[PDB]
């Protein structure tokens, strides 16, 4: 029962903390990179007009 | 005779007309004050002058005069143990003339002291066929470095009259009978900073360098003539490596160049260098160090010059046959100076705004270094080792500065913030860092001490690589189900990290590790993990062998502390770990 | 009588030419003395900007440029069956033999169809019949499998004045129509732009299930006559194996295989394996009822961009004969790589992951032209176009 | 003569273009006489042909073009320096705001300042006792040092700055600190609180201050910090004083330069900020240190609020590459009532090695210090494991550490904004936190220092 | 001759009063001091033409300088005597040997191969590497690149493949065309020293473009090599092996040219026409119908930040048949060559391996050792998550297989040529550890033939 409980909380943390923290992390990472390159090419069009 | 008139002033960018006689890359005296500048581009009779001084108070209508020559430096006696700005002007003499502790504007001073008297000892005799690079004599500028005066490039003839005496750098010491006519040679020669000094042939650097740092000299080595980059975030240890490398390099000369950094760094470097006495020589580290300083608050365009100035001084010394190590701290500020100019030139910016030719100028810089056969009949062997520090924003090595750098350098000393905050020093990321010289240095080191060093280094890297594999699969899962065998590797990697890689420069002992010490400590930790493997394969539990080896495992901790004479202390740990 | 313009400026793949008032936007042009592949992009006053899709080395100002006077179009008539083309309909089987070389030389222009070959026209309509766009006047047994039915081209309204059977080339008039705009002659060759689709009477719901012969498809995941199916193609999954069984066993009239952009050695596969398929009902090669599009990755970007737009125009042409046509796209992920390249050359605002913002509308333009439709004409025959496209994500 | 033109070309936002001019220098202070009598100062940003583009500090609000004039002064923006500045309140441009007598200037210095010769520089190894154990022991502050305090929106960054200037002194000496403060776009409530603390301390009279609040025009914020560093070095090297510099908020300063950077249509860099931000911040931070032969010194304690609490933001990132270390305030430590909420793991001081040791503070400071961080890092690493995998799952050795980091945050770091603990009481406290771990786990303290303490 | 210099902005300069100028046309600057510098046309207008000088514009006086237009682009003086000779990025001699009389002058651009004229690559190539010849087989006429990284030993592997490349029983020697693009002088010397010391230079033609050379010099370097490789294979009937490194420096040279023309980049700061640019070079290969010769291209590129979604390896994977991927984890453990076979694939390996090709057991042992590694690698990780107690008697063999396959199969050495016979037999020895019940992909007809 003690080893069952160690594994149980091991499993629980992964589903409720580690994996969700990553899933939300990946969302924010990919979000930033796209708008950054989206806004980066935007000024390059403005600089091309100079 | 032409007097240019300014038509535009936009920061350090000044445009002036009536320049049709001048050429590109020519030095100029801009404005009524006469600040130093340089032509970067030319449209019709208007020239865009990159000004190397502050442009406050300068408007259109002020005169501007060219010099006819590009940015050059005075290569002759009086450069050793002296510090100069980005244009190689002596900052100590700058203090004495203006009589002020603050930097001024519109003043030009020669680099070397042309009134100083030196003892030129003539080595060559009259009637010898000479060419560019041949040595006609020398002047002992310091105790160790024998400053040999050589024939400048473009002079090929026969020596007619030469003799020893006490002359200045300007005084003619020899008369060469060339086809053009009789030419008088001086101890000083000028050379353009944006033009590299030529050679006879480019050799391949396979003689490694003893830096004194354990993580450097074992896993990520740099050979005499290599190019190492040290990227990392702020507070990670980029400048500590440059200082400690210079203090404990076996090279014949050190060229420390401060580029866009903090002025307080230059102070302690100039003070500590004469104190670091070499016991085998009696002289100090200052007598082979040439300093170039252009701080962050100084004009931005001067950061370009400081980079090309130090690499030029290193080439004047590598032509003599002496190993030189040039320190570029930091390259990032130079890269910043380009982008800020490229924005004022309306040029097309690359990633993060950097100019597209950044990778070209970086490749043009590091390709000057390396093992080279200097020009001359003696075929003397010279070498320049480049140790650069990169400062990417937020520790992001995906910036173009670091990415273009790693495409031309061979050694990468990546600094990690997570280790620097944990007071791990030098904070070099073992998994992330690498060295293209690790294969050839392993072959050399295997021969010098006659031990299989290349494969026992591979075993240490494998242990550190296995930990990263374990640690990443074990961060989230946890180590409770770690097998007894796997747990030993964790305690092997912990010993490798805190005992060998973790070293502090401030403690006199950990600052330098000799080749005999780096082996003994490795021999203790590696034979431990190899013979304690045999202990765990004797049906032993994990908990035990550690508990009964805390006394051995502590002598392993202070293994760096053993003095060079008392090394037997380190090698004696191999038998007690077995017992 | 096209107005020849003179190049004034050449930069990268972009070429500027003036004296171009006669040309229309998005027309094709032969740029320079060499006559490379160039498409008009923008025009200001008499100066037109032209994106050049071939190499621009050796061309400069002063060299003339000839506009074709039309957008990217296709020759539609006898000869098109069992002949291989590229994205812009350049006959490779003709390039091979005529030029005596194995390369596609810059500026080498060859007509799409065979304008010299004789075809026996079998006149099925007689004189005096009121005709409109779509009505079949006669067919030519172009190939052993298919009966190429010649149709009245669009924009022609009148009475059949004189018709006669016999043997003609695709440039010879086979009929005369007394239109409202005067007497006009009709040939077996008709041109149509690949950008705009062929008009129809009424589009219908694809409710006719197709018999592909594969049990996993016809039972659980069936495609209808006029539907659309997207297929990922990871390496080793037998993507070409499933493709050959569909192009061979499906109850369709013509197969229009389209190579958008493919690896050279991967394309050679299709050039050798696709003719090796035998048609099950007669025993001849599958080429008899197929029109193959061949584009490697080093083809001009216009060929890779309009690769699927070319075949669907050929499919719509055969669809209007009442035939059921299956078009195959492999791979569409490389086709979008052509549109992604266009968005960069044209300096446009980027969409998601570099692809242009009009990617969803461009795919909408393609898959909305396929389906079970009622072709124009008095017969009101039902044609079908079924799209089987392949995707290959990164 | 009086150089004043009345041929305005265009007015766009904070920028302005005058044509048909001559003799206009770069970085030249100007004045704008409008059609109603108002005067607004400005500086020249670009001079080409007969044209001059200038930036108006107070903004161009209600300016008629045909009936206005531009008065060029022929000199850069200057500050009237004098010793009568002590205990005075000036605005963000330099005009006195405390309703007092006008200062009789002993000199007029360019606000841009001057670069100190590195050979003329003196390396700062002096020790400053700030009364805070997280600074005095962990990230030591020295006289003449560039040590900023990184904070965020709402964090008690204003409470920590008053605590330091209240308790700062040097060992074996009685010298006082001439504090120089500069408000940059902050709210009135922050400035008033700082004023009330300075009054309470009794050092208000010593301090010289420049005030730019939030309701003030943002364009002039570009010159306000240059006002202070010109007056700071004036009192240090020329008057022979030990000057301390504290500025907030530096975040609003960078925002002000981006407004002009955006108005000038320049080539942007990271997040629209100008590419020369590392250089522009360097013109301010490198105005600090000691000069050989002069009894003065300039110490800087900048304060900035990290946008989105992100250290990789260009403002706190470039600051770290210029300044010697930093002091980071985290919202997590302030969340737990830790006063001051100093996160000493990412913080660092780079001038301290020469400022500690025997004769300066304590012989064993360096060994304890090094031993502290390493054990705190692992104790915090273990606590972050206890809350995830459970208390019992943690190793017993690590569990002793888990309590090590708990007491090292509530007792060691948490000391209050009014506690001046001595350096002897700070280092003795540190050993008491190391006596928990067994002697075998203290590997970065030698036996000689372990035995004596 | 023109002495009309209007604008000079960095290494770029504009010359007015021009006519009949073409794009990428070679120019020649005559300076005021008599110095001669060359250039290429990056842009032409009716009244002016911009050119980039190779040596740069340092010290050039616009008023007293002159520029000569040659009227032809970068052409290669092709000849059969090029074998054994080493040039630079512009075809200039580098070894200081005898001069070569050109048989023809061909522009370096080349021509597009007709896709129906292209022939199927059928012949196997023995690279001497077990990880390649067995699991990612190269075929004569295939585009198979090598995805490496900054710091990975791609130079040692480039010197090994060209040294150990041979065709079975053909009785005709393989031709090697090596092209160093923007590499360092040290890496360039490593290649040149290895080809001369082993006698492979007697079979090779090397083009050497350094890193400090102009960006316009890096762009022509692959066009120089492929034009000569096109001539050796298609005009003479030779079998040619083309090797190029580093390919990334070629893309950066396009960026310096693209920004010089003020072109807005595309994805990730690269020019929009890159897909056409890379495919133009990568598709100048393969066997041709009616011709006995063949071109085999093996590009080598280092991925920025080891990213596969980067435009350089993303577009290369769309053009080339397969990819050979090296990993930093395998190199830091001592595996040489560090070639990971799991992400590596060969899109033409099916024709290369079989009876008559190599041996009947080539396809079966490939698929068997492929699944045995993925199962052995997951078993070793299961010993890290669940401990060694959860591993059964079969799992202990799978974990032992992967460990040996990493250290004994792939880890062979950068100077170890293994024949196809020695490669397959080693795979059987590593597969002999697992019981027969484990080996399911291999039929028992051939399993009872080679299994020891
Ligand atoms: N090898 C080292 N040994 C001990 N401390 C170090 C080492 N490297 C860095 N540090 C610590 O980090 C601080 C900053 O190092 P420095 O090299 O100046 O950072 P940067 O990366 O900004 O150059 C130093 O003051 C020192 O306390
Ligand atoms: F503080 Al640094 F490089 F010196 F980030
Ligand atoms: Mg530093």
């Amino acid at each position: 029962a003690e080893e069952i409980e160690k594994t149980r909380r091991r499993v629980n943390a992964l589903e409720y903390m580690t994996i969700p923290q990553l899933e939300e992390t990946i969302y924010y990472i990919k979000m930033k990179l796209e708008e950054n390159e989206r806004a980066e090419v935007t000024r390059l069009i403005k600089v091309k007009n100079m | 005779m032409q007097i240019g008139k300014i038509i535009k002033v936009s920061g350090p960018l000044v445009m002036a007309e009536n320049m049709s006689e001048a050429s590109i890359q020519d030095m100029c005296l801009v404005g009524d004050l006469g600040v130093i500048g340089e032509i970067i581009e030319m449209r019709q009779d208007v020239a865009s002058i990159q000004v190397y001084e502050e442009t406050s108070g300068i408007g259109p209508g002020e005169p501007v005069r060219s010099t006819g020559e590009a940015l050059s430096v005075e290569l002759g006696p009086g450069i050793i143990s002296q510090m100069f700005d980005g244009i190689q002007r002596p900052l100590d003499t700058f203090m004495e003339v203006t009589q002020s502790n603050f930097l001024g504007r519109g003043v030009q001073l020669p680099a070397l002291d042309h009134e100083k008297q030196w003892w030129f000892e003539a080595t060559i005799e009259e009637g010898t066929e000479v060419s560019a690079g041949d040595i006609i004599g020398y002047v002992d500028e310091t105790k160790i470095i024998q400053h040999k005066i050589m024939v400048p490039n473009g002079i090929k003839g026969t020596v007619q009259k030469i003799e020893s005496g006490s002359f200045t750098i300007d005084d003619p010491i020899c008369v060469i009978e060339t086809e053009q006519g009789l030419k008088e040679l001086t101890m000083m020669q000028k050379w353009p900073v944006r033009r590299g000094r030529p050679i006879k042939q480019k050799l391949n650097p396979d003689v490694p360098m003893i830096t004194g740092q354990r993580v450097i000299d074992t896993f990520f080595p740099v050979t005499k003539g290599g190019a190492a980059a040290v990227p990392g975030p702020f507070g990670a240890g980029k400048t500590v490596v440059q200082h400690q490398i210079a203090k404990w390099s076996d090279v014949d000369l050190v060229v420390y160049v401060g580029c866009g950094e903090r002025g307080n760094e230059m102070t302690d470097v100039v003070n500590e260098f004469p104190e670091l006495i070499d016991p085998n020589t009696g002289e100090s580290l200052m007598e082979r160090t040439v300093l170039i300083a252009n701080t962050s608050n100084m004009p931005v365009a001067a950061r370009e010059a400081s980079i090309y100035t130090g690499i030029t001084i290193a080439e004047y010394f590598r032509d003599m046959g002496y190993d030189v190590a040039i320190m570029a701290d930091s390259t990032s500020r130079w890269a910043e100076a380009l982008r800020e100019m490229s924005g004022r030139l309306e040029e097309m910016p690359g990633d993060e705004g950097y100019p597209a030719y950044l990778g070209s100028r970086l490749a043009e810089y590091y390709e000057r270094s390396g093992r080279v056969i200097a020009l001359g009949s003696d075929q003397r062997e010279g070498s320049i080792t480049a140790i650069s520090a990169v400062s990417p924003s937020g520790g992001d090595i995906s910036e173009p500065v670091t990415q273009n750098t790693l495409r031309v350098v061979k050694v990468f000393w990546g600094l990690d913030s997570s280790l620097a905050q944990k007071r791990h020093f030098p904070s070099i990321n073992w998994i992330q860092s690498y060295s293209l010289y690790s294969t050839e240095v392993g072959r050399y080191m295997d021969q010098i001490l006659q031990q299989d060093w290349s494969d026992m280094v591979t075993e240490g890297m494998r242990i550190l690589q296995e930990e990263e594999q374990l640690n990443e699969i074990v961060r989230l899962v946890g180590i409770d189900s770690l097998s007894d065998n796997d747990r030993l590797t964790l305690e092997v990697a912990k010993s490798i990290r805190e005992d060998y890689l973790q070293q502090n420069a401030f403690d006199d002992v950990d600052t330098f590790t000799s080749r005999e010490k780096q082996f003994n400590m490795l021999k203790v930790i590696l034979t431990f993990g190899k013979e304690a493997r045999k202990a765990l394969s004797l049906g032993a539990y994990f908990n035990e062998i550690m508990e009964g080896t805390v006394a051995v495992r502590e002598r392993i901790s202070r293994s760096k502390y053993i003095p060079e004479e008392e090394l037997a202390k380190i090698s004696s740990i191999n038998e007690e770990i077995k017992e | 009588g096209m107005q020849i313009g003179k190049i004034i400026k050449v930069s990268g793949p972009l070429v500027m030419a003036e004296n171009m008032s006669e040309a229309s936007i998005q027309d094709m042009c032969l740029v320079g003395d060499l006559g490379v592949i160039g498409e008009i992009i923008e025009m200001r006053q008499d100066v037109a900007s032209i994106q050049v899709y071939e190499e621009t080395s050796g061309i400069g100002p002063g060299e003339p440029v000839r506009s074709t006077g039309e957008a990217l179009s296709v020759e539609l008539g006898p000869g098109i069956i069992s002949q291989m083309f590229d994205g812009i309909q350049r006959p490779l089987d003709t390039f091979m033999e005529v030029t005596q070389s194995n390369f596609l030389g810059r500026g080498v222009q060859l007509p799409a169809l065979d304008h010299e070959k004789q075809w026996w026209f079998e006149a099925t309509i007689e004189e005096g019949t009121e005709v409109s766009a779509g009505d079949i006047i006669g067919y030519v047994d172009e190939t052993k499998i298919i009966q190429h039915k010649i149709m009245v081209p669009n924009g022609i309204k009148g009475t059949v004045q004189k018709i006669e059977s016999g043997s003609f080339t695709i440039d010879d008039p086979i009929c005369v129509i007394e239109t409202e705009q005067g007497l006009k002659e009709l040939t077996m060759m008709q041109k149509w732009p690949v950008r705009r689709g062929r008009p129809i009477k009424q589009k219908l719901n694809p409710d006719v299930p197709m018999i592909t012969g594969q049990r996993v498809i016809d039972t659980f995941f069936p495609v209808t006559k006029g539907g659309a199916a997207a297929v990922p193609g990871p390496f080793g999954a037998g993507k070409t194996v499933v493709q050959h069984q569909i192009a061979k066993w499906s109850d369709v009239d013509l197969v229009v295989y389209v190579g958008c952009g493919e690896r050279g050695n991967e394309m050679t596969d299709v050039v050798n394996e696709f003719p090796e398929l035998i048609d099950p009902n007669t025993g001849e090669s599958l080429m008899e009822r197929t029109v193959l599009i061949a584009n490697t990755s080093n083809m001009p970007v216009a060929a890779r961009e309009a690769s699927i737009y070319t075949g669907i125009t050929i499919a719509e042409y055969f669809r209007d004969m009442g035939y059921d046509v299956a078009i195959m796209a492999d791979s569409t992920s490389r086709w979008a790589e052509a549109l992604r390249e266009m968005s960069g050359r044209l300096e446009e605002m980027p969409g998601d992951e570099g692809y242009p913002a009009y990617l969803g509308s461009r795919l909408a333009e393609y898959y909305e032209r396929s389906g079970r439709v009622i072709a124009l004409g008095s017969d009101q025959r039902e044609g079908s176009i079924t799209a089987i496209s392949a995707v290959s994500p990164s | 003569m009086i150089k004043e033109y009345r041929t305005i070309k265009e007015v766009v936002g904070p920028l302005m273009a005058v044509e048909k001019v001559s003799g206009v220098k770069y970085e030249e202070l100007i004045e704008v006489r409008m059609q109603n009598g108002e005067i607004r100062r400005g500086q020249v940003l670009e001079v080409q042909e007969d044209k001059a583009m200038v930036q108006i500090f107070e903004g161009t609000s209600g300016i008629n073009l045909k009936n206005s004039s531009v008065r060029f002064l022929g000199h850069p923006l200057q500050l009237g320096v004098s010793e009568d500045m002590i205990g005075r309140v000036f605005d963000g441009l330099g005009r006195p705001k405390d309703n007092g007598p006008e200062i009789l200037p002993e000199k007029y210095l360019d606000i841009n300042g001057e670069v100190i010769n590195p050979i003329a520089r003196d390396y700062p190894d002096e020790f400053i006792q700030t009364g805070i154990s997280a600074i005095d022991h962990l990230n030591t502050l020295v006289r003449g040092q560039k040590l900023p305090v990184f904070s965020g929106s709402g964090l008690p960054h204003k409470e920590l700055a008053a605590q330091i200037a209240r308790q700062a002194t040097v060992l074996d000496s009685s010298d006082d600190f001439a504090v120089v403060f500069a408000a940059i776009g902050i709210t009135f409530e922050e400035a008033e609180f700082f004023m009330e603390d300075f009054r309470q301390t009794g050092a208000i009279d010593r301090s010289v201050m420049f005030m730019n609040l939030a309701n003030d025009p943002a364009i002039e914020r570009i010159a306000t910090p240059r006002m202070a560093l010109t007056a700071a070095e004036y009192l240090a090297y020329e008057k022979g004083m030990h000057v301390l510099v504290i500025m907030t908020d530096m975040t609003n300063y960078a925002e002000a330069l981006r407004e002009i950077s955006a108005a000038r249509r320049e080539v942007p860099g990271r997040r629209g900020y100008p590419g020369y931000l590392y250089t522009n911040l360097a013109t301010l931070f490198e105005r600090a240190g000691r000069i050989r032969g002069l009894k003065g010194s300039v110490t800087q304690i900048p304060i900035l609020t990290m946008p989105e609490d992100d250290k990789t933001h260009p403002i706190p990132d470039l600051t770290g590459y210029i300044t010697e270390g930093q002091i980071i305030l985290t919202r997590e430590l302030y969340k737990s009532g830790i006063q001051p909420p100093i996160d000493v793991l990412p913080s660092l001081s780079r001038l301290k090695d020469k400022g500690t040791g025997a004769g300066k503070t304590r012989e064993d400071h360096a060994a304890t210090m090094n031993q502290l961080f390493a054990a705190y890092a692992q104790g915090k690493q273990a606590k972050e494991l206890a809350v995830v995998l459970g208390e019992s799952a943690l190793s017993d050795i690590d569990k002793i550490y888990a309590k090590f980091a708990e007491r090292f945050e509530n007792e060691y770091v948490n000391q209050g904004f009014y506690t001046n603990r001595t350096i002897t009481e700070t280092l003795d406290l540190g050993w008491e936190l190391l006596a928990m771990l067994p002697r075998t786990e203290l590997k970065r303290i030698k036996d000689d220092l372990l035995d004596k303490y």
